[PDB]
RNA sequence: UUCUUAGUUGGUGGAGUGAUUUGUCUGGUUAAUUCCGUUAACGAACGAGACCUUAACCUGCUAACUAGUCUGCUUGUAAAUAA
């Protein structure tokens, strides 16, 4: 057997409610580690984390700056390439541009109506993409002006849950055969793929229930898609009649994340976090349920927390899961191969 | 005095009846779901309906 | 400016003006169904819209009642002839106006037409015009020297709540007989009208109505990579 | 012949809806014109006239009281303009219970 | 305009309001432009000294804090001052220090008293007719 | 630094023994060590919240009574601190240890009540809860205070101090609180 | 004023020659004929609820010389980038 076992790293706490979004630093000079962690939660707060080198006590790190601009929950965060800037989606019908050194909000994006579930940052950093319960995807100048809004003929029924982008690697030698696209996942169970011009390129009806999250392989060759459908769908951008691969992950799918290198898929689920190996065909490579540190409070027992977010650090060695109890948990992997 | 009324329980029944596949254990989700799905004249009302419907989602998860 | 007046004292004075008008018009206009009065106030002018069922009697025979009225307001307050303007506006649905209908049964009861029949006639009219529900109360000596109170309901009726003030329209009249004053109330609960498109009913629904709206199945074409 | 004139619009109304209609289309209309600078809606404190009245026209024994309110909403809007622009921005229909007062301070 | 190093917090009990402004330096506490020493009923000065002693003077020697209080009557006023001060330090440690310190002073304070960071929701009750007060009513004769 | 009550009295020296009272008398907690007896607390919104109120504040509450004194708290804070001073001048130990001692030591355990069962109506022998035991203790102590100090020259601080000391000492002559306590417990024993 | 108590009707079915009755109840439960359940009753209307006004939360939004804050100038008492 190839055993992939998990060593517990630590605990990042002080998020009052849920942990809805997590982003880790971009690798700046190549193959070097990311010092930076940012989370977003219900709690009305964006947390900036200063990380311990080793682990002291049971903790992996300590809260550095708490960004407060927001009325309702923070749905999703995204980083600039600079790593010096972050952005916040919210149910408060607004987006925010955050300087990461100062607590300062730079500009805020207004003009969304209902509420905002996700945001994406384009590789050029001059385009912001935002989506919400308006069944609408919006394109913003970094100066805070709505540039475009996808219309009825294209846009999908119910709510856009998540929008993301299609990485173009640095070297041209990294083999980019396709066109640039952006992907939109929804509560109608539709995975959409649009060109830069906001023209529908490929819209497949992926799921039977609703889709909470979508992420793209670092290669931009495949898409991972998931929600209440209790199914993890992997799609080849070459042949779409049939989904590339499918996995059964217990109960409901909250988040999905590709290992920036390692070629695994980590899935945030109510039961816990599952990790899939794409290199072999088997259905459950590493499974983590987490008992509650808040349960250690005397007399109160948990049903377990459910994990509301995932992120990998740039090196792909560390993994962060945001939870129901407002605690981020950190885990590392040791390989024992028989 | 927290007993819930006719209007609210009829409402909750209906909301689950048509929408069960869309509905979550989270109140805050279900209240927005309701808002989109229905005509509810009050904030207060909608919230009561959503709360009871949530309650019933949890009761459904357990059995009949 | 004329005089600097207390925003409070001015506004109360404006309301008292309005009420004096309403008493004046309900009193002197008693034959054509009179409903309401709407007053716009310009530094130049004062515009009065008399909302009524039978505008034709507000005007009269080539402005006999109109000119009379206009001049009455003139002598009463003092006004320039350019300063006063009276319009009469029709109420498109007579069945949704109470004061009107109570004037109707005032009339019918003067002609000795029996109670239940008259009440029924108007009620049937009111619901014919689309009102959800109506009620009429007649009080006083009917039968004999000992006072009676008779209620007539049909359709849907609310009494209590803020919705009362919205959906329910009420008017009373004193009716005169050789025997004394008898009196008559009409409560028309109005219907619910969701669009500004018409002057009808109530723009904001009863807080009770909870309507769930079941999902649809529509045209779906996907976009898929071809296989060769 | 350039005129820089600061215009003071005071709106008073017993109904709120009416006054916010007035306010917000004045702000909308003023912004729509280029010669114009708008110091926005200024909301005065809300004036509540209360009259507490005994119900029964008689001494009939239980004392009941009626709390009779009239609210007066007062708004202020400020403009930087010339005469014709003012008369452009005042050009729209307004609900009856509205008082509109205009004052002009010259500015150099 | 040169944005100052200022932090401004408010605090509340009944009709009383305290605005405390916090800036770095040699620590003063001046309430309405005067030392705590002179606050009117002497007894509850210790109420204001409470969060100070709880956190230790070491946090307060680094900061000049000036609290202006206008409000209802003596006691509520004292409570407002308390509040504004307390959450004032917290806001400082939020902007100018690490978040961690904000957290641990928050916990530190609230374990002692929650009235420091959270306001008393109570306000007066209006009077129901037929009584000398907001519940009690005109005496009744049954027999 | 551990706050001392009024600044001169250390809470750390007060230890409660009888296992009924430890949950019912405040001073054990970080939250109950207060320089000033004045919390402006919400102690009455729920059934047992009164427990979490500092005992000296409780006493102060009981003191505030009669139409003329209603709602003058400062007066009673004074009275209490003074009485506590006179206490340390007499005994010489923590006026708190004396107070707490005297709340514990004086209040009823048995009390008699009418329990209707079918035809039976007559007094019956009933046991007193911890919370009521405490409440009553304070009620009594202070009522004795008032009755005595009324037209005399002795002030309330004095009367109250006298009472607190006698109350811990168990004195059935000098302590009104214990006069009533014993009287009640006797009524009760007789009614079994 | 009963009484702010929680009451009151009708349609179609069931029972009485009939006035009438069931519905509108043993029992839980609620502040509430509020609900649950029982159920020759099934569904509904009024009343209660829903509603509306005031008070309590927003270091987020929209703004304010008929609110305040700060910033920079100054003035007074002071050795005064103190107060
Ligand atoms: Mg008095
Ligand atoms: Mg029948
Ligand atoms: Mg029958
Ligand atoms: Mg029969
Ligand atoms: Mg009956
Ligand atoms: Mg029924």
């Amino acid at each position: 057997s190839l055993d992939i076992q998990v060593v517990k790293r630590g605990i990042l706490e002080g998020h009052s409610d849920w942990v809805t979004s997590i982003v880790a630093g971009f690798s700046q000079k190549e193959n070097e580690d990311s010092p930076v962690l940012i989370s977003g939660s219900r709690d009305k707060t964006v947390m900036i984390w200063k990380l311990y080198e080793e682990e002291q006590n049971g903790y992996f790190g300590i809260p550095h700056k708490a960004l407060t601009g927001h009325n309702h929950f923070v749905s999703d965060l995204a980083l600039s390439q600079e790593n010096c800037f972050a952005i916040s989606s919210s149910w408060d019908k607004t987006l925010r541009l955050w300087d990461l050194r100062t607590g300062t909000t730079y500009k805020r994006f207004v003009g969304h109506q209902s509420e905002v579930y996700s945001v994406a940052f384009s590789p050029d950093n001059r385009q912001i993409l935002s989506a919400g319960a308006e069944r609408e995807i919006k394109l913003w100048n970094i100066l805070g002006e709505c540039k475009f809004s996808s219309a009825e003929k294209e846009n999908h029924s119910d709510w856009v849950s998540c929008v993301r982008y299609s990485p173009i690697m640095k070297s041209a030698n990294k083999v980019q055969p396709f066109a640039p696209y952006f992907a939109s996942v929804g509560w109608d169970g539709r995975l959409k793929v649009w060109n830069t011009n906001f023209q529908i390129r490929y819209t497949f009806k992926a799921h039977e229930s609703n889709v909470n999250h979508l992420s793209i392989s670092p290669n931009g060759k495949y898409i991972a898609t998931g929600g209440k459908d209790k199914k993890l769908l992997i799609w080849d951008i070459l042949n779409l009649t049939y989904p590339q691969r499918e996995f059964d992950a217990g109960s409901t799918i909250n988040q999905i994340a590709f290992n920036p290198k390692l070629q695994w898929v980590a899935v945030g689920t109510d039961q816990g976090v599952k990790i899939f190996n794409l290199m072999t065909q088997s259905k459950a490579p590493v499974c983590t349920i987490e008992a509650e540190p808040i349960t250690k409070a005397e007399g109160q027992k948990g049903k377990n927390p459910q994990c509301t977010s995932l992120a990998w650090n740039a090196l792909g060695k560390k993994l962060f899961a945001g939870f129901t109890d407002g605690v981020i948990r950190t885990f590392s992997f040791e390989t024992s191969a028989n | 005095g927290r007993v819930r009324t006719k209007t609210v329980k009829r409402a909750a029944k209906s909301l689950i009846e048509h929408y069960y596949s869309k509905l979550t254990n989270d109140f805050h989700f279900n209240k927005k779901i309701l808002s989109e799905v229905a005509q509810v004249p009050s904030k207060r009302l909608r919230n009561k309906i959503a709360g009871f419907a949530t309650h019933l989602m949890k009761r459904i998860q357990k059995g009949p | 400016t004329t005089r600097a007046i207390n925003k409070k004292k001015k506004f109360v004075a404006d309301g008292v003006f309005n009420a004096e008008l309403h008493s004046f018009f309900s009193k002197s206009l008693q034959d054509a169904g009179y409903a309401g009065i709407e007053v716009r106030r310009t530094p130049t002018k004062t515009e009065i819209r008399i909302k009524a069922t039978k505008p034709q009697q507000v005007i009269g025979v080539e402005g006999k009642k109109h000119k009379e009225l206009t001049q009455f307001l003139q002598k009463r307050f003092g006004y320039s002839d350019d300063q006063i303007q009276i319009w009469a506006e029709p109420i498109k649905f007579k069945g949704l106006c109470a004061s009107a209908q109570v004037e109707a049964m005032n009339y019918k009861l003067l002609k000795d037409v029996p109670v239940r029949l008259a009440a029924n006639y108007i009620i049937k009219s009111v619901i014919q015009d689309g009102a959800k529900g109506c009620e009429i109360i007649i009080s006083g000596k009917l039968k004999q020297q000992r006072a009676k109170t008779m209620k007539f309901k049909q359709g849907y009726m609310i009494c209590t709540g803020q919705p009362k003030n919205d959906y329910i329209d009420v008017a009373v009249r004193h009716v005169f007989f050789k025997q004394g004053i008898m009196g008559v109330k009409v409560k028309i609960m109005l219907p619910y009208e969701p669009n500004p498109a018409k002057k009808f009913g109530v723009k904001t629904p009863i807080p009770d109505n909870v309507i769930i709206h079941p999902p649809k199945q529509i045209t779906d074409d996907k976009e898929i990579r071809t296989a060769v | 012949e350039v005129k820089k004139v600061r215009v003071r619009i005071t709106l008073t109304c017993k109904n709120l809806k009416s006054v916010e209609k007035a306010t917000s289309e004045i702000v909308s209309r003023a912004k729509k014109t280029e010669q114009v600078e708008v110091k926005g809606p200024v909301r005065m404190p809300t004036k509540t006239l209360v009259i507490t009245v005994r119900k029964s026209p008689c001494g009939e024994g239980s004392k009941t009281w009626d709390r009779f309110e009239m609210r007066i909403y007062k708004r202020i809007i400020d403009l930087t303009c010339n005469v014709p622009d003012v008369k452009t921005i005042t050009n729209f229909r307004i609900d009856p219970g509205v008082e509109i007062e205009l004052t002009m301070t010259a500015d150099q | 305009q040169q944005k100052p190093q200022l932090v401004q917090t408010f605090g509340r009990k009944k009709n009383a309001v305290a605005v405390a402004s916090v800036r770095p330096g040699k620590g003063l506490l001046k309430v309405n432009g005067s030392p705590i020493d002179m606050i009117n009923p002497q007894i509850l000065q210790a109420k204001i000294y409470e969060p100070i002693l709880l956190l230790g003077q070491q946090k307060f020697a680094n900061l000049d804090i000036r609290i202006r209080v206008r409000g209802s009557g003596y006691t509520s006023q004292v409570y407002a001052i308390r509040q504004a001060l307390s959450k004032g330090i917290v806001a400082y440690h939020a902007k100018y220090v690490d978040e961690n310190s904000k957290r641990e002073i928050k916990e530190q304070l609230m374990q002692y008293d929650r009235s420091l960071l959270v306001a008393d929701p109570r306000r007066m009750e209006p009077k129901k007719c037929g009584g000398r007060g907001a519940r009690s009513k005109m005496q009744k004769a049954y027999r | 630094t551990q706050p001392k009550l009024f600044g001169k009295w250390n809470y750390d020296e007060v230890k409660i023994q009888d296992p009924c009272f430890q949950n019912y008398i405040a001073c054990t907690t970080t939250k109950s060590q207060v320089f000033v007896p004045h919390t402006a607390g919400r102690y009455q919104v729920k059934k047992f919240r009164k427990t979490q109120c500092p005992i000296v504040e409780r006493l102060i509450g009981t003191l505030m009574f009669h139409g003329r004194n209603a709602g003058k708290k400062a007066l009673c804070i004074k009275v209490v601190k003074n009485a506590f001073e006179i206490i340390h001048l007499v005994t010489g130990r923590n006026p708190l240890e004396v107070f707490v001692g005297a709340v514990q030591n004086a209040g009823p355990r048995e009390d008699s009540t009418r329990i209707g069962t079918a035809g039976v109506v007559r007094k019956q022998a009933v046991d007193v809860a911890p919370m009521r035991r405490v409440n009553l203790a304070i009620y009594f102590i202070i009522k004795g205070c008032r009755e005595s100090a009324f037209k005399s020259m002795r002030s309330i601080a004095e009367t109250l101090a006298d009472e607190i000391i006698n109350a811990e000492k168990n004195n059935t002559q000098s302590s009104w609180a214990i006069r009533k306590k014993d009287e009640i417990e006797k009524v009760a024993k007789g009614n079994r």
